[PDB]
RNA sequence: UUUUAUUCAUAUAAUUAAUAGGAUAAUAUUUGUAGUUUUUGAUACCAUGAUAAGGAUUAUAAAUUGAAAGUGUUAAUAUCAUAAUCAAAAUUUAUUAUUUAUAUUAAAUAUGUAUGUGUAGAUAAAAUAAGA
């Protein structure tokens, strides 16, 4: 079975490999670093509580500074980003899962 | 509600009906989203009237409004699922599974051709057909000819 | 009895129903008893409307407005992170209802629409009508 | 929870189920009105006589004719049983309804010497009066079958003209309740699948539907039905 | 074939079958259909007209010289489709002060009609004083035959309708064919307002008289306001009147009565809020209106809802269930023979089989 | 005593009954049309059609540039007309025909692991603008 280029019906088939040092920014992220963060980083309306943050949200300093728990959906039921660090800043959550 | 009264043999046929809503919402929210994205992403000065910090603040306000737009349809069209309206069969656009003009799956199109339900003209299965644009370059050439007919013939004052 | 809904209420006024019952009504021959969306109770209607927009609206558990403190998936229940904790690392940019509605002059450019809502709000009193 | 009268059985009691929508010919679903209050001979059951219906004459027209008679307007009285006849309509000649068939067959002289007055011609307009308009309407049918041009019927009749209560036919509008099975003459079969269905005849009749209907009076209907409601032997979703 | 029916429009099989036109034919026009010219239909839009006056017109045909003269006073008075906010008492005082100065009957009557119209629009309580001051001495003292122009009558009737006054009846009686004969000149909106006012008055006699007058004068029975008709028909407590309304409903159209039913139901239900005065309870007329609308509407066919309790024939019941119908049929035949002469009278008939 | 090639990648998650018209139209608040509640085959079963594999043979010689691809059945499969308890969004999940050595990530997130003298067994394909 073959499908049109860059139009694979599978959306989660993309396996984000180990981050590459030489680029580390022009891979799985925004093409330009002068662009604004996606909508997942912000709150649109008065919610009653988010179950888990999506994997498209970029990682910021406030994630490790605030201390609030963050979790994403993976092969298991859920994965919480325990022991927050500062090395993963400016990267989306999909690059730190290894499905 | 749940398989008490449905009046249809295939319950998945309602997915086409609800996808028509997606297209209607795209028609509603295409202009606003495009303008917001262009204004937010543009970095060079908008005009002689507005420059610098005014432009930066306007860009941030525009992207804040765009993010606050709840329910605005911003989805690539190829991500929309394509299912024939008659038999609820799913097909991938760009492959033989889907027929673009009839907008039905390959199975539905084959059934309607083998029956007397569509007016088509059979040609050789391993050729280019009657069309001269197809015979003189193929799908890409007919694509370019369609573009030229639709747009690249007007003066566009 | 396998009833989908345990309860239902009428829509006609109590002053007119008691007199109109004496006039026979022509029901649909293949389905005389009609139980539409209006006859649902307030709680049933709220639940059904919330479940309706499961793809884009608050119907999905993680989308929001789920009013449920725990989610059971993969035989492992998970608690819900509240909005107060969420807003610590998600800066709130909420404008309110004033953002979804566009000015009247933008109706032509938005194909006969003003509200930028998840659902298409028709301006006729026959599509989004619920009794009233 | 379920009853024989609420399920979707195809045939019960050795007879086609009249409650199922698929056991009826679709011609019975077509729109129709209630004509039980129009006239005795305008009813649907008299459709075979609907092509011979005559034009109407009113009380004001009769009074005008009485005050100013016209030279060639014949007012024919069709009231039989002269024991029940007591008053004379002005400018009227008596032609019995039982003898009208032979009267129209008689020649001019044969009519004159047999009924005492000359036979009106076809071109002359003739107004027929009876007790209630039934006998006069049948006479008008006979005249029009004999191809007379202007045959009008005064449906007001002797009852309206003189304040009399005599009835020429004494026809009971209410039809007796049906006794016996569905008549096989009303059984219809579709011409493709050979499936037998029912038609609005016999026990299931439009006359029976027009009767046993809600009375125009609220007090009368409330007295007709018990205090609980109009229909209570049926489920909640069937009322 | 299949639950989904074939489309007869775009299916080549049905298009080119034996019962339709093949594509190897001249493809000419089959028949020159002409429907609209053989039998046209009137324009009846379910939505009301958006450009109508939505009120009562007075035909302010004042002489131009007097209009120029009284223009400073006339600015307060309503113009075409414009209602100023000047209080009614001010214009009443102005008119009662400046009336002798005009010294022309036509313009005086037109000005008084405008004053009455303005007072009606403002729902001013006191305006019959002007009518008493300028009506008896000229028109209806005891036998005066001076016919007023068709502005004062319209204005006074509209004021009575707006203020629920009792003085409408005198002018309505004087406007009949015997007197002023201004009834044919009346408008549909005038009739609707009059019907509404008399309905919210308890005057069943007035409602009956106005209905008879409209029927005689060819008023638009299908253009009058449904709410006004419902209000007028609510006050039919009198029997004879009620019977008159029962025989009068047949004049209105099928659509008109079908929507009068809905208007009555809404007013007796959710319409109390939109009604200025709550509708007095009258169940008999509401039920009879519903019954009349149901009678005049086309009948559907609900076999289950009509023959739900259809008992089968006695033959079938006796064949299937062990009932006494087997001997009851014999007893019925014996009764028929007894009624006829075939069987002797004064002869007893006991049971034939055992009761089980 | 004849010729050619073959390492092939996603795969399940929850609810589906109605008709209602607007400017330039001789007038309808029908602006704003308000009568709960007796039924039930596929969230998981329709067996029947197509397809795969796939063959047939007359054209003498002169002229002409001409006068030249055709399918049963056996099989497997499946979404259709036929027999009520449940797959399509939360995708790991393994599904044949791929870029091999002068220069190699810029616009929707778009692949870091198999260099080893190109070295087995089996399998498929064609006489078709090519040159057995």
């Amino acid at each position: 079975r073959k499908y049109p280029f860059l139009r694979r019906p599978h959306i989660k088939n993309t396996h984000s490999m180990n981050p590459s040092a030489p680029y580390f920014w022009s891979f799985m992220t925004a093409k330009s670093q002068m662009a604004f963060l996606p909508e997942e980083n912000y709150i649109t309306g008065d919610w009653t509580g988010k179950f888990f943050v999506s994997k498209r949200q970029v990682y910021t300093l406030q994630h490790a500074t605030s201390g609030a728990k963050v979790r994403v959906k993976s092969f298991p039921s859920i994965f919480e980003f325990n022991s927050p660090s500062r090395w993963n800043i400016g990267k989306e959550m999909n690059t730190l899962t290894k499905p | 509600m749940r398989h008490i009264g449905q009046d249809v043999p295939k319950r998945h046929t309602h997915f086409v009906l609800e996808s028509r809503l997606m297209y209607e919402k795209s028609f509603r929210d295409c202009w606003l989203h495009s303008v917001c994205r262009a204004i937010s992403q543009l970095d060079e000065p908008l005009s002689k009237t507005v420059v610098g910090t005014h432009q930066k603040m306007l860009q941030r306000k525009v992207t804040c409004f765009q993010y606050n737009q709840y329910g605005l349809f911003k989805t690539p069209y190829y991500r929309l699922a394509n299912v024939d309206r008659y038999h609820a069969v799913q097909g991938v656009a760009g492959t033989r599974e889907w027929v673009p003009y009839v907008n039905v799956s390959y199975w539905t199109m084959n059934k309607m051709v083998r029956g007397g339900n569509l007016l088509v003209h059979r040609v050789h299965y391993t050729g280019w057909g009657t069309d001269s644009h197809l015979k003189k370059g193929g799908w890409e050439h007919r694509w370019n000819k369609v573009l030229q007919r639709n747009v690249l013939q007007y003066s566009r004052i | 009895v396998s009833g989908v809904f345990s309860k239902g209420r009428g829509i006609g006024h109590e002053a007119t129903t008691s007199i109109l019952r004496y006039i026979p009504r022509a029901r649909v021959p293949w389905q005389p008893s009609r139980f539409g969306r209006e006859n649902l109770t307030a709680a049933d209607m709220a639940r059904l409307w919330s479940r309706g927009r499961y793809r884009d609206g608050p119907g999905n558990y993680n989308s929001g407005y789920c009013t449920e403190r725990t989610h059971v998936l993969e035989e492992n229940t998970v608690s819900i992170i509240p909005r107060r904790e969420l807003e610590k690392y998600m800066p709130d940019i909420t404008i309110g209802p004033k953002a979804l509605v566009t000015p009247v002059s933008l109706m032509n450019a938005r194909n006969g629409h003003r509200v930028t809502h998840d659902l298409l709000h028709s301006y006729d009193p026959h599509i989004g009508r619920l009794g009233k | 929870q379920a009853d024989r009268r609420t399920r979707h059985h195809m045939m019960v009691d050795g007879q086609i189920n009249p409650r199922e929508w698929f056991n009826w010919h679709p011609k019975e679903y077509q729109p129709w009105y209630f004509d039980r209050h129009k006239f005795l001979y305008e009813q649907r059951q008299y459709a075979q006589f609907h092509h011979l219906l005559c034009h109407q004459v009113y009380l004001k027209d009769m009074l005008h004719l009485m005050r100013y008679p016209e030279p060639y307007t014949h007012i024919i009285d069709c009231r039989t049983s002269t024991q029940k006849m007591h008053r004379w309509v002005p400018h009227s000649l008596w032609l019995p309804r039982d003898e009208v068939e032979y009267a129209l067959q008689l020649s001019a002289d044969e009519f004159l010497d047999m009924y005492g007055f000359r036979k009106p011609d076809k071109s002359d307009d003739v107004i027929l009066l009876s007790h209630n308009g039934i006998y006069s309407e049948q006479a008008g049918w006979e005249w029009k079958k004999q191809f007379f041009q202007h045959v009008y019927n005064y449906r007001g009749g002797t009852n309206e003209l003189f304040g009399e209560s005599y009835s020429d036919m004494n026809v009971s509008d209410v039809l007796s309740p049906w006794k016996g099975p569905f008549p096989q003459s009303g059984v219809f079969v579709d011409k493709w699948s050979k499936r037998k269905v029912l038609t609005r005849t016999g026990p299931f009749d439009r006359q029976y539907e027009m009767q046993d209907f809600a009375l125009p009076d609220l007090e009368l209907e409330k007295a007709r039905h018990p205090e609980e409601g109009p229909r209570q032997n049926m489920p909640f979703g069937l009322q | 074939v299949g639950y989904t029916p074939v489309n007869p429009d775009t299916s080549p099989m049905v298009a080119y079958s034996q019962y339709h036109w093949h594509y190897n034919l001249p493809q000419g026009m089959e028949r020159p259909h002409s429907v609209n010219r053989t039998f046209a239909a009137p324009f009846q839009s379910n939505h009301s007209l958006v450009n109508k006056y939505r009120g009562v017109w007075i035909e302010f045909d004042m002489h131009p010289a007097f209009s120029v003269a009284l223009e400073p006073q006339l600015r307060k008075l309503p113009r075409g489709r414009t209602l100023p906010k000047t209080p009614a008492e001010e214009v009443i005082a102005d008119y009662t002060a400046l009336a002798p100065l005009v010294d022309d009957e036509k313009t005086r009557d037109l000005w008084l009609a405008k004053v009455f119209q303005h007072c009606a629009f403002q729902r001013c309580g006191g305006a019959m004083e002007l009518w008493e001051r300028y009506c008896h001495q000229r028109f209806t003292a005891e036998g005066a035959t001076a016919k007023p122009p068709l502005s004062l009558v319209k204005s006074v009737l509209f004021y009575c309708n707006k203020t629920d006054n009792s003085g409408w009846r005198a002018l309505f009686d004087r406007c009949l064919k015997d007197g002023w004969n201004y009834t044919p000149l009346f408008d549909t909106a005038q009739w609707s307002f009059m019907l509404k006012s008399i309905g919210r008055m308890g005057d069943e006699d007035g409602v009956r008289a106005v209905l008879e007058e409209m029927l005689d004068v060819q008023a638009d029975l299908d253009r009058v306001e449904a709410r006004s008709v419902v209000i007028a028909l609510n006050a039919v407590t009198n029997a004879d009147v009620y019977e008159f309304v029962k025989k009068y409903l047949f004049n209105f159209g099928e659509r008109k009565v079908k929507f009068l039913r809905t208007t009555y139901s809404d007013l007796r239900g959710h319409g109390a809020g939109k009604l200025r005065i709550p509708l007095k309870e009258n169940d008999n007329m509401y039920y009879h209106v519903c019954w009349h609308s149901s009678i005049r509407s086309p009948r559907q066919f609900s076999p289950r809802q009509l023959y739900f309790d259809y008992t089968p024939s006695t033959l079938g019941s006796s064949s299937h269930n062990p009932n006494a119908k087997i001997d009851d049929i014999v007893k019925d035949k014996i009764e028929k023979w007894k009624a006829e002469g075939l069987l002797p009278e004064d002869y007893v008939h006991e049971d034939r089989v055992y009761d089980r």
